[PDB]
């Protein structure tokens, strides 16, 4: 499950 | 309740130098490389240089180096040019679990030092139209100068004014890392209307001497 | 082609609310992040919050939390409601995707401050121009509120040598600045210059042709 958000492109979480 | 301390809160270099700034975070990023910089220039968003601590974001160069993890940071910025010139942030991210989930440091402004360069100095007279509404703004203009510190008085038939003008400073230059600078003067339509000289005199580190532009009022 | 665009923002008055909107382009939402920050005149960055655009999910700042709301009602837009605002809330308002694209940003004033359009009057070129030198030339935009105007030169044509310069706030609660520009002084009889002032806050639009007295 989400724990963070992810800074810059990829992955959002 | 995250903090993310940014230093220093400025710092100055020449074409070709190296600057340093780092963040550190009272928590622990959330993975350990959860970290941003950015450059904005004024008037501009934000731009991302680096994510995940290290990760070059699109068309970035290679002199802008993330490094660190966890709860420290480094944005190494070498070969500085012109165009860096701005403000730079770092971003934090974090387990929103168990606290809050993101956090900006403060802020570094970067200088680009260079060598002195004078001021090309012009006055502007109030216009006809203004005049008519009982306010007289007479305009200095200072373009394009090196380093920032400029003194600029003026003078109404010679004697000192103070009191009723007001600055306003560039940001430096992305091309060539100079300032513009003016400084408006504001009389009542009866003051100015006393006086024949208005001049506007510039001190500034690269004028061999004070410059001085000067208008007769109604020539 | 992927863009972000804010919009909805203005002058409120203290205690007043106001919704932000942030409108998607070129892509739709598939699960990711979308969060709004926000910039006092003259001061750093600032996280709000973001919303996981797949569950509704919502993180906030700590000082954010309950008076300021982000929703998203659309595949391609998010809200940011706030309420009780205050001086303090007077700021640039930036949404983003995953904190990588941007929004240009709106700006919000908080003020019982009147709406008010500028003056623009010529800034002349000098008659002691040295002729083989340059000449200075400008335009005084003069007692507007809110922020921003913008000035263009010659519709966009001229920018080499424009200076803009930042708005200085007088005692009066106005604002003004000057835009200026350097050009050859043997092309001012012959060119034709003009500065485009913009101040959509108060619907103005105002084009000076600025020549010699
Ligand atoms: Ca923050």
């Amino acid at each position: 499950t989400r724990k963070s958000i992810h800074i810059g492109p990829g992955r959002a979480f | 309740a995250q903090v993310l301390t940014q230093t220093p809160s400025s710092v100055s270099a020449a074409v070709g130098g190296t600057v340093t700034i780092k963040c550190q975070s009272s928590q622990s990023v959330y993975p350990n490389n959860n970290l941003g910089w950015y450059q904005q220039k004024p008037g501009q968003p934000p731009k991302l240089l680096i994510y995940e601590a290290s990760t070059l974001a699109s068309g970035v160069p290679s002199r802008f180096k993330g490094s660190g993890s966890g709860t420290q940071f480094t944005l190494t910025i070498s070969d500085l040019e012109c165009d860096d010139a701005a403000t730079y942030y770092c971003l934090g991210a974090y387990d929103f679990t168990v606290a809050e989930g993101a956090a900006f440091g403060g802020g570094t402004e970067v200088v680009v030092k260079r060598t002195v360069a004078a001021p090309s100095v012009f006055i502007f007279p109030p216009s006809d139209e203004q005049l008519k509404s009982g306010t007289a703004s007479v305009v200095c203009l200072l373009n394009n100068f090196y380093p920032r510190e400029a003194k600029v008085q003026w003078k109404v038939d010679n004697a000192l004014q103070s009191g009723n003008s007001q600055e306003s400073v560039t940001e430096q230059d992305s091309k060539d890392s100079t300032y513009s600078l003016s400084s408006t003067l504001t009389l009542s339509k009866a003051d100015y209307e006393k006086h024949k000289v208005y001049a506007c005199e510039v001190t500034h580190q690269g004028l061999s001497s004070p410059v001085t532009k000067s208008f007769n009022r109604g020539e | 082609q992927e863009q972000l665009e804010e919009s909805g923002g203005g002058l409120v008055q203290p205690e007043g609310s106001l919704t932000l909107t942030c409108k998607a382009s070129g892509f739709s939402f598939s699960a990711i992040a979308m969060c709004w920050v926000r910039q006092a005149p003259g001061k750093g960055l600032e996280w709000i919050g973001c919303i996981a655009t797949d569950t509704g999910s919502t993180y906030y700042a700590n000082w954010a939390k309950g008076r300021f709301t982000i929703s998203n009602p659309s595949s391609t837009t998010v809200t940011l409601q706030m309420t009780s605002l205050t001086a303090a809330d007077t700021a640039t308002y930036f949404c983003a995707r995953n904190f990588y694209l941007w929004g240009p940003g709106t700006l919000v004033t908080v003020s019982s401050a009147s709406t008010k359009g500028p003056s623009v009057f010529p800034l002349a070129p000098s008659s002691k121009s040295t002729s083989g030198g340059t000449a200075a030339l400008g335009c005084l935009v003069k007692d507007y509120f809110p922020e921003p105007v913008t000035v263009s030169w010659n519709s966009g044509a001229l920018t080499s040598g424009v200076h803009t310069f930042p708005a200085v706030l007088q005692s009066s609660g106005l604002y003004s600045l000057s835009s200026v520009v350097t050009v050859p002084s043997s092309s001012l009889g012959t060119q034709t210059y003009i500065c485009n002032v913009n101040h959509k806050p108060s619907n103005t639009k105002v084009d000076k042709k600025v020549e010699p007295k």
